[PDB]
DNA sequence: ATCAATATCCACCTGCAGATACTACCAAAAGTGTATTTGGAAACTGCTCCATCAAAAGGCATGTTCAGCTGGATTCCAGCTGAACATGCCTTTTGATGGAGCAGTTTCCAAATACACTTTTGGTAGTATCTGCAGGTGGATATTGAT
DNA sequence: ATCAATATCCACCTGCAGATACTACCAAAAGTGTATTTGGAAACTGCTCCATCAAAAGGCATGTTCAGCTGGAATCCAGCTGAACATGCCTTTTGATGGAGCAGTTTCCAAATACACTTTTGGTAGTATCTGCAGGTGGATATTGAT
């Protein structure tokens, strides 16, 4: 017995994402690849997602990442804040930004 | 004291999220004008939980009441469940 | 009592590969988890109406493919799409 | 003389304060009665799940800094440093939630 | 080869129209825009019950879930007649039979 | 004989098309008998309650036939419809007639 | 002795006259030459049904119009009565097109 | 035979266009440079739902755009559009 | 320029909340294998409607001139709003303590799906005849701008 | 105020595009009846976590004073932008024709669902150890604002 996640290369669960495209009423039917495809894409996203709040955690001098690496990653990088324009991430707060006209003399 | 709940909102809180907003100079106008923007806001949000609360016969608004609310009004929120 | 599934423990499986001296809050993975979701919920949701519109009543990989086309931006979905392609090759040869 | 600040120099002390930071800014217990209130208004006798009341806290303030910001905008655009009800009206009918 | 049938709601948004204003016509992109509207709302509701059916682990959606949906969807005044339109609709059905 | 399940609710919207459509919609797993009658019930007033604010604005124009023009006016003169279609784009509907005060002549 | 309107009067009257019609106010050919133009560059070899044009046309000139609306209120908001990029670019900003 | 190339079609969005445009959406005064302005984001506009409706196209194995094409690419961008067969 | 009052930063330290590693238990989930079924690709091709052409013409775009009045700059000062500081009011904390009610389990029946069969109907097609109103005219009324 | 130039109004009209009418036809839709399956309401209960209570403690809201500097008013003027005009281009309109490719029909099998059965795993619950970092420290130095 092999899973379709290790068949497919993937951490993310292949089974539990078929079950959900089953139970979600998307369609009457899902095709084999479709769970393998769409695992694939959030284990992606993912990815991308833990990388660039790694970084924001280091650059400040922590080792663990919390909501606010995630707000700093996502909103710093042009395609996430797109992709998260109507999003909230609880306890993430907002990028330092100071109008040029507020500044003194 | 006798003060309305809406009053509770106080004016250094609403500067305190003014100043997070980036701002720098305020008129004295502007606490009563957010109190009642700040309620229309929970009205909405706080109409559409609630009837989810309803709908499901339960007494206690949960979070999740609140993060579909949320999601169909367009202020999807990340971290509380969903 | 009873079970609540999340994505924690791949969401977790993923940080190690990408950083492996790196941890996370639960809170954070609280946000990790109505992330994964919310993508979830949207490709499957253009990938339904897609089929609708083509009147079929299977989602394929092809479906879920012009979904991530239509709601990911730009580069995002040119290595999402090559991510989700990578993986149903492999899947396909075993 | 004792030691003044111009006016102006604490207020941008305290944007990057708060821009720094991520911790709610209204009072906890003020904004839970103000929420069972409006509740009771739409069902009597209601409970909440203390992170029903959390994340309506988060969502209001975030949405309240995000509005603030819009705000901001729009003092600038007409020559001002100063947000004023107008500003917040402007804001709020562009963005389409009245008007 | 015969082009398959295309359905829409004119015959009935024009038997309303009849009731409503008895010598008042509508003009094929006029009905074309109600047809349109009808579409749009029966999604939106559809929609709004699916999720709720879904987020209350039921696999059935009834008159509640729909009743429901009207209520999120529809504003005040329309939501209230809505309902009353709907729950008497129900009712009347399940009395015949 | 056979009655209509429209009839059967005193509705002229059709409630066997709506639940089939409901079916075909992929939108739950089963649907209750219920639901397309008050489906299509609230889409019947809905229809009515646009259609009568239509005709009145066809009317106020000194004209018998209802054109997309009359229904955008009605929808955008009424505040809960103009919120309901708020994200709404009518085609050959127009906007209402409104100038900005300040743009007036003195 | 040529008679001439003040400067506005023929401005006002021709809101009033737009206002009250609703037919399309970009040229038929040049727009469908512009999407084809535009749908081309994103890919060869695409025909047209003229009604998917027409839809086009019908959603640009819309949001055009609601988008000119929005700019009207911001310089009106800087004591002006005359648009200018500016004011289409924070109008922009608030409504998240560009924020 | 092919037709001729196509370019520069955005100046085809004329001065008197735009002021009709403007004047339906209630401006009295326009600025010299709102012209350039207003194509450069009717350019952004179209492009954006012509990329998801040919997007629809494609996937449905078409070569002809349809109306509802665009409906379809309409509406997932938040534009619904009556009157199209929506 | 100097100089003083604060704010702000860096290095280091330590208590603990929350993360981790452990074993163990188990129902649901996931895989595997067999039998059955069917959605939709492939092939063929009818027939809609899209691209393209021609050819006339007038609605409307372009480019210009002219100056009204708008936007932008400058100056001024009344007063609003920021900073500071003295009170003391009430939020916050936490730790225990009922008990509301969420949520899990079992029962069982009204209402769901599945299916066979019969009736009805809304959509299309084909021609054939009304009809609301767009658009054109002429003439009376209204609006605007000069004086 | 008077009056002249021009737009706006409304009545009247006619051509016709588009709305309406009717008969024919039929596949799909809809309803009726029967048998079979089952979702979820109902009643009861255990245990999570919500409401409340007391109880300090100090953090933070409030009220007051003083004036720095901001908003808004007033004045000026250069030149942008609206109004009007002449010119003639190219969009619009009409109609035709080839044929691309959308779409209807039927055939057929790779891949779907459906069970039954077996194996695995993620969620869990105690239980114990670990550790990243918040928060407090001192002291260096950067910023601010008065001279
Ligand atoms: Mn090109
Ligand atoms: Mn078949
Ligand atoms: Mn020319
Ligand atoms: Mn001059
Ligand atoms: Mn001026
Ligand atoms: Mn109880
Ligand atoms: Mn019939
Ligand atoms: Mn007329
Ligand atoms: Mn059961
Ligand atoms: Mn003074
Ligand atoms: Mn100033
Ligand atoms: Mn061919
Ligand atoms: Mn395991
Ligand atoms: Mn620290």
């Amino acid at each position: 017995a092999k899973t379709r996640s290790s068949r497919a290369g993937l951490q993310f669960p292949v089974g539990r994402v078929h079950r959900l495209l089953r139970k979600g009423n998307y369609s009457e039917r899902v095709g084999a690849g479709a769970p393998v495809y769409l695992a694939a894409v959030l284990e992606y996203l993912t990815a991308e997602i833990l990388e660039l709040a790694g970084n924001a955690a280091r650059d400040n001098k922590k080792t663990r990442i919390i909501p606010r690496h995630l707000q700093l990653a996502i909103r710093n990088d042009e395609e996430l804040n797109k992709l998260l324009g109507r999003v909230t991430i609880a306890q993430g707060g907002v990028l330092p930004n100071i109008q040029a006209v507020l500044l003194p003399k | 004291v006798l003060r309305d709940n809406i009053q509770g909102i106080t004016k250094p809180a609403i500067r305190r999220l003014a100043r997070r907003g980036g701002v720098k100079r305020i008129s004295g106008l502007i606490y009563e004008e957010t109190r009642g923007v700040l309620k229309v806001f929970l009205e909405n949000v706080i109409r559409d939980a609630v009837t989810y609360t309803e709908h499901a016969k339960r007494k206690t608004v949960t979070a999740m009441d609140v993060v579909y609310a949320l999601k169909r009004q367009g202020r999807t929120l990340y971290g509380f469940g969903g | 009592r009873s079970r609540k599934e999340s994505y924690s423990i791949y969401v977790y499986k993923v940080l190690k590969q990408v950083h492996p001296d790196t941890g996370i809050s639960s809170k954070a993975m609280g946000i990790m988890n109505s992330f994964v979701n919310d993508i979830f919920e949207r490709i499957a949701g253009e990938a339904s109406r897609l089929a609708h519109y083509n009147k079929r009543s299977t989602i394929t990989s092809r479906e879920i493919q012009t979904a991530v086309r239509l709601l990911l931006p730009g580069e995002l979905a040119k290595h999402a799409v090559s991510e989700g392609t990578k993986a149903v090759t492999k899947y396909t040869s075993a | 003389k004792p030691h003044r600040y111009r006016p102006g120099t604490v207020a941008l002390r305290e944007i990057r304060r708060y821009q720094k930071s991520t911790e709610l800014l209204i009072r906890k217990l003020p904004f839970q009665r103000l929420v069972r209130e409006i509740a009771q208004d739409f069902k009597t006798d209601l409970r909440f799940q203390s992170s029903a009341v959390m994340a309506l806290q988060e969502a209001c303030e975030a949405y309240l800094v995000g509005l603030f910001e819009d705000t901001n905008l729009c003092a600038i655009h007409a020559k001002r440093v100063t947000i004023m009800p107008k500003d917040i009206q402007l804001a709020r009918r562009i963005r389409g939630e009245r008007a």
